[PDB]
RNA sequence: CCCAAUAUCUACAAUCAACCAACAAGUUAUUACCCUCACUGUCAACCCAACCAGGCAUGCUCAUAAGGAAAGGUUAAAAAAAGUAAAAGGAACUCGGCAAAUCUUACCCCGCCUGUUUACCAAAAACAUCACCUCUAGCAUCACCAGUAUUAGAGGCACCGCCUCCU
RNA sequence: CUAUGUAGCAAAAUAGUGGGAAGAUUUAUAGGUAGAGGCGACAAACCUACCGAGCCUGGUGAUAGCUGGUUGUCCAAGAUAGA
RNA sequence: GCUAAACCUAGCCCCAAACCCCCACCUUACUACCACAACUUAGCCAAACCAUUUACAUAAAGUAUAGGCGAUAGAAAUUGAUGG
């Protein structure tokens, strides 16, 4: 099968791209997950990661404050367009982030632990302990992988010399060298629990699709 | 009702068993030979 | 479901209907928007002579001799073309008698064919 | 039904749209505006710099098109002191002309229809470059029943010989705007020929009688349409004959070689059995054709005429009496 | 984390036949017999170049050998641009305050009835009408079409005001214009290349509208500053420009100077049309392109203020939305951020018609919104024919 | 039947698009080019069903301006098929009010609902389905996914509330 | 659901009566998944009229303690323990 | 009396000998004209199932040998080689 996947695009930028649905089929043809196909037509923005990536021939913490905070179809909590310097992106926000804002992005680890904004991104270590963390990343200058998803907190345990132990949503921890950059606060769109699709339409629209077999 | 499974498609007609496609693997060679040797004179589609 | 029949431009959906040509040579190329650019120089432009005063016709009468049929061969174009000038120059370093070395600085090449007849 | 294209390439074309249009033509007739003439002409032409270079195919569409706009919306802008009409008009730009008519009977000469009589319909649809509508219709040049020694020329091959193709879509009359708009008459029209037909393409053809010819088809095609769509608005159609004569104007230009006409539409009866005596014909008076200049040289207009504007002004200060 | 799938780029080259690297060995490639064989040595050619090049298939040179490469990087403003802050952008690229309102000369040009064109209110209602529902063959017409015919038309209405005072048809109205004003700000070099149409000249340049102690009144106010967000947002940052500023034309014109801009977002769908205040910041811009263009050409390229400032207006529309500008540019010394400021009235928001039904509205064959506009305001074109007839 | 190259961009729906209300979230600046209309489809009563009361997307006419012919001639037997009418009675027929004529009511079992299924004997009390529960999984560039525990995959059950003698 | 039809107009139709008909709907167009595999709102349902495992060619003249057959004239001997 | 019934060769089978032969066309083949690659026979079938197993010059010799030592498989040294 002549299949070469959508996500072929190299550049950055912030403008929706077109999506192209799988339905499981690998690149081969055959059903590799069940349960997928269909729904609405989605358009995907390309939510950067690296919330500390200073712009071309610049250093330095930096500002930058939002623009809006708008529903996004591929994630669960609700993306916002941040604009600092000449350059706009898209991040994922926390729960109490309202158009208007503005957010720190910072690598400086002071000589002890700085009282962080809600919404603002600092190293591991900059944080106290105790408090709450979201777009943790496995090791420095890599992205967030871990906490992402819709209304989840996840709290810091402690620090020692070089790491600190963070625990995942999952209750359980996992050890990380103090100068990976999180975000201080509770991913958006909390309450997504609560949400009663009322009916296998809705289930439908989604991507879902009800799939008998799956040997 | 069946009877009518040919709903007929010059594009599909010569996308799945044309020249090119028979030409296109090891196969569609042997395909085309052997129709070469019984001496048809309509090698493809 | 026939596929004895030749194949031409009048059997396809659109496209195939409008791809297929029909033999006939292209004298241009499209440019944007389905536009199509003419070139002087790819339209053949014949090269008829003036017939007047020609005494010669589309037959020859009954009343000619016969021959032998004598096809010419390099031997006896050069025997008559170039020959007798040695010969006359040979009583007292090729490209003075007619010989073309190379064939890049002419308008009517040989070898390959860049003209047309 | 035939698709009648006002701007046409086919040979001879202009008594074929009148006999598919009852249609005579008759040769002849029924201040510092020159400045600004001009320098319209040259900032659309010199004066004017474009970022991207012309080509010569898209200049009857980007240096000539513009020219015609610019004439007639300050023409039309300084000339309503001398006529209130223009003042309270409806210029329109690139709006679309329709008219839809049937005229003669054939027998269907093959299928499961053959013998069998149907009616010749026709269709014009037309995208004159600039046209002023006016709410109150102009005067008829010569009354209803002009009778003419001329009579309309008739066809008696097929209308396809001449190049000439059928086709089906929506059936539309249109002057300009629907039914509910009060500038529903009609006062001019200016049109500008694509380069196809242009003069320098005929010219590698090497015939002169022929120029004309596309001036006269586009005149006869286009004004009959307006006019009949006209008519058509005002309740009037082939078996209610119009009482009163319709009329309209056009200037048709290449861009440099300009043209005027002044029809007059006296019936709509063109079916086989509505036109079974009606000595009613339509009129056209057209011109030939003249050059506004000579050249365009760096600056200067080298020998501007004066006869082709004063033309033109003539045709704009016509009043609804 | 990289953007672009390993799946989707060109590929890795095969691995190479191991008799190249045998010092002494000429291996036999497939390049004497002119096509591929899968059991000889993949050949190595010369680049090729074509000692001719073929229009239709030409490469140019890369960005940086042009002629007219400057390392310095300017920030352009062309038209599809879209200021991200909006109005306030614009008026810290053009040094410049927004008095709210217009101002009260032209406002008080309209009010004498002399200047009223016949039947005014029923002709404006049935233009707009025209323009929105008898225009073309289709019940509803799009934006596409009747965003250009509204102000096409309404300024031809406009126009019929001769018969007061014959010094009316003195100015006419141009397509394509196309002008260049470059300037700097900061050691930012910017320019505007306002490629757009719907403008109007004139041979006798508008009045200044602000006393000269008005315009020395600015120094005291501070010119607006956002943070974090930098002044140059959303602005073509080029490394291919010109220093120098063309009006749009040459020497040698009747009707040079220019009056007003007509900015028409006519795009049909909404995400390709600008919103209200990115309109009001690309009239701001613009205008502030013609009048600098106009004072390059009336002094030259010297930074300095004004003594006489040259004005210009702009209406921005939509078809139903109308927004109004008069500019006044006093200085052409811009690159401090302190001193006498240029002046720019605004007026927002202005409905012509709150809406438009193009077919009945039936709710229980009662109908309750017949055909036509609801919600019409003359003021609108009251402030248009204003800004319109300032300047005679 | 198409398009010269390079960089830049390209945040806000569509619904008469304006009011309310939502969710399923819907090209240009530089460089190169002053060339013109060639080539092909164009017919018919037609195609897929071996020749055919079957199958066949869209636009427009909504009963026709277009298209057609249910009876080879006769007589008016039975049995058969379709339809119309019917005295009094109105389910006594029958496995059952199937068919037909008339239009109302009440309950009980199963399944929560709309939907899907055995192309060609089963459309259901089966499958699916919101809701709930259980199990597994700490994470890169070809599916899940350009996703990250309120996520993804695999299972059971089936919203929600209440518990683990007459005929 | 009933009646007609059962070599029928049709290798599943016709007439009536019916369920859905802004949605988990219906549908034209090109592409993909290939046979112990695909797909499956699981019915052993469907993958070109016949699928508890497509179709074609080859091994293949498969094998068959089973069924059916086995061709001129005339004569003569010729039958029911058991392992 | 119809329907029919009759015919010869067109060719072919097996040997011997000799080693055999203008244009367009891989895109939708038969279309004048633009930036990846190729390199162990399983099993029907016998053993009356089936599971190891089961065949692809003459003579020596169906011998040595192999084999649920069953069914079957099986050498070598040496010997000498135009016609119907
Ligand atoms: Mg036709
Ligand atoms: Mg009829
Ligand atoms: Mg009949
Ligand atoms: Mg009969
Ligand atoms: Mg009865
Ligand atoms: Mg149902
Ligand atoms: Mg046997
Ligand atoms: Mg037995
Ligand atoms: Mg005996
Ligand atoms: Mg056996």
């Amino acid at each position: 099968a002549n299949f070469v996947s959508w996500k072929s695009r190299t550049k950055y930028t912030i403008t929706p791209v077109k999506m192209r649905k799988s339905g499981g089929r690998d690149h081969t043809g055959r059903i590799r997950v069940h349960g997928i196909g269909g729904g609405h037509k989605q358009r995907y923005r390309m939510i950067d990661f690296l919330r500390f990536r200073p712009e071309e021939t610049k250093s330095g913490p930096f500002e930058e404050k939002v623009i809006q905070v708008r529903y996004d179809p591929c994630r669960s909590a609700d993306i916002a367009l941040v604009a600092g310097g000449s350059r706009k992106r898209w991040i994922i926000a926390t729960e109490n982030m309202q158009a208007g804002d503005t957010i720190l992005n910072s690598n400086h680890i002071g000589r002890m632990a700085v009282a962080a904004r809600e919404g603002d991104a600092h190293p591991l270590g900059a944080l106290p302990v105790g408090t709450l963390i979201n777009n943790v990343e496995s090791e420095p200058g890599r992205g967030a992988q871990y906490i992402r998803a819709a209304g989840t907190c996840g709290v810091l345990l402690r620090k020692v010399n070089g790491t600190a132990i963070i625990q995942l949503p999952s209750k359980r921890q996992m050890q990380v060298l103090e100068t990976c950059v999180a975000t201080v606060g509770r991913v958006s769109n909390v309450d997504h629990n609560k949400r009663v699709i009322g009916k296998a339409g809705r289930n439908r629209w989604l991507g879902k699709r009800p799939n008998s077999g799956r040997w | 009702a069946r009877g009518n499974e040919y709903q007929p498609s010059n594009i599909k007609r010569k996308n799945k068993h044309g020249w090119v496609r028979r030409l296109s693997t090891p196969a569609g060679v042997q395909v085309i030979l052997r129709r070469m040797l019984k001496g048809r004179k309509s090698l493809s589609h | 479901a026939d596929r004895m029949s030749k194949w031409t431009s009048k059997r396809g959906p659109r496209s195939f209907r409008g791809r297929k040509g029909r033999g006939a040579k292209g004298i241009g190329f499209l440019t944007s928007g389905w536009r199509f650019v003419q070139i002087k120089e790819m339209v053949p432009e014949f090269v008829v002579p003036d017939l007047t005063g020609f005494k010669l016709k589309p037959y020859v009468s009954y009343l000619a001799p016969e021959s032998e049929e004598t096809p010419l061969t390099a031997a006896q174009l050069f025997s008559e073309a170039v020959a007798p000038a040695i010969e006359k120059d040979f009583k007292d370093n090729l490209e003075k008698y007619g010989f073309e070395p190379t064939q890049e600085g002419k308008l009517f090449q040989l070898y390959p064919r860049n003209f047309l007849r | 039904k035939y698709m009648v294209y006002p701007q046409t390439f086919a040979l001879n074309a202009d008594r074929w749209y009148q006999y598919f249009t009852k249609t005579v033509f008759l040769s002849g007739l029924p201040a510092a505006l020159r400045a600004v003439a001009c320098d319209c002409l040259l900032q659309e032409h010199f004066y004017l710099r474009r970022r991207r270079r012309v080509h010569r195919y898209e200049e009857s569409e980007v240096i000539s098109l513009p020219f015609l706009d610019q004439l007639v919306s300050t023409l039309v802008g300084l000339l309503s002191p001398h006529n209130p009409a223009l003042a309270a008009a409806a210029l329109d730009y690139r709006c679309p002309v329709h008219f839809y008519w049937v005229r003669g009977e054939e027998i269907i000469p093959r299928g499961h229809r053959r013998g069998r009589i149907d009616d010749l319909r026709y269709q014009i649809d037309d995208k004159p470059n600039n046209q002023i509508r006016i709410s109150k219709q102009l005067a008829e040049f010569v009354p209803l029943d002009y009778s003419v020694p001329i009579e309309i020329p008739t066809i008696k091959c097929k209308p396809d010989k001449l190049p000439l193709f059928k086709r089906q879509y929506e059936n539309h009359i249109f002057v300009g705007s629907k039914t509910a708009d009060p500038c529903c008459y009609g006062h001019t029209q200016f049109h500008l020929l694509p380069d196809k037909l242009r003069r320098e393409r005929l010219l590698r053809q090497n015939c002169a009688d022929q120029i004309e010819v596309v001036f006269r088809a586009n005149a006869i095609a286009s004004l009959f349409a307006w006019t009949g769509a006209q008519a058509m608005y005002q309740g009037f159609w082939s078996e209610a004959d119009v009482t009163r004569p319709f009329v309209s104007q056009a200037v048709i230009t290449d861009g440099k070689y300009f043209s005027f006409f002044c029809y007059q539409l006296n019936t709509l009866a063109l079916t086989t059995q509505a036109d079974q005596n009606n000595p009613r014909k339509n009129i056209c008076w057209g011109t030939q054709s003249k050059p506004l200049y000579e050249t365009i040289e760096d600056n200067d207009v080298k020998g501007f005429n004066d006869d082709v504007l004063l033309q033109i002004v003539h045709f704009l200060l016509n009043r609804p009496k | 984390y990289e953007w672009g799938v390993r799946s989707t780029r060109k590929s890795e080259p095969p691995p190479l036949d191991r008799v190249y690297e045998i010092p002494g060995l000429e291996p036999i490639t497939f390049a004497g017999k002119m096509h591929f064989v899968p059991w000889l040595a993949r050949p190595i050619f010369p680049p090729w170049d074509r000692g001719y090049k073929d229009p239709r298939f030409y490469r140019s040179p890369p960005l940086h050998e042009h002629p007219l490469y400057k390392d310095q990087a300017c920030y352009i403003f062309h038209h599809r641009c879209r200021l991200l802050e909006g109005v306030k952008q614009a008026l810290w690229l053009t040094k410049t305050k927004l008095i709210e309102g217009l101002p009260e000369k032209v406002l008080s040009l309209v009010d004498d009835p002399r200047n009223h064109i016949e039947n005014q209110d029923e002709c404006v209602l049935n233009v707009i009408s025209h323009a929105r529902l008898w225009q073309t063959t289709e019940e509803i017409p799009k934006r596409e079409t009747y965003c250009p015919v509204i102000v096409d038309n309404l300024i031809q209405l406009c126009k019929s005001q001769i018969l007061k005072h014959p010094s009316l048809a003195r100015r006419i109205c141009v397509q394509n214009s196309t002008f260049s004003a470059t300037w700097n700000r900061e050691s930012l070099l910017l320019q505007v290349r306002g490629s757009g149409g719907a403008r109007l000249s004139t041979k006798d340049p508008l009045p200044t509208i602000a006393s000269r102690e008005e315009i020395e009144a600015t120094k005291n106010h501070v010119l607006e500053t956002f943070y974090p967000i930098s002044p140059i947002i959303d602005l073509h940052e080029c490394n291919i420009y010109d220093v120098k500023n063309d009006t749009g034309f040459q020497e040698g014109y009747p009707y040079p100077y220019p009056h007003t801009l007509y900015l028409l977002d006519k795009a049909n769908l909404r995400p390709h049309r600008l919103q209200p205040d990115q309109l009001r910041a690309k009239m701001i811009l613009f205008a502030f392109g013609s009048a600098l263009a106009q004072a390059r050409l009336l002094y030259g390229n010297d930074a300095k203020v004004l003594e006489q400032p040259v004005v210009v207006q702009s209406v921005g529309t939509d078809g139903r939305v109308f927004h109004f500008l008069v500019f006044q540019l006093n200085t052409t010394d811009l690159d401090c951020n302190e001193g006498v400021k240029n002046l720019a009235w605004v007026d927002s928001d202005q409905l012509l018609y709150q809406h438009f039904w193009c077919l009945p509205v039936i709710k229980k064959r009662v109908v309750v919104e017949p055909v036509g506009p609801v919600g019409f305001k003359p003021e609108t074109f009251r402030k248009f024919l204003a800004l319109y007839l300032h300047g005679a």
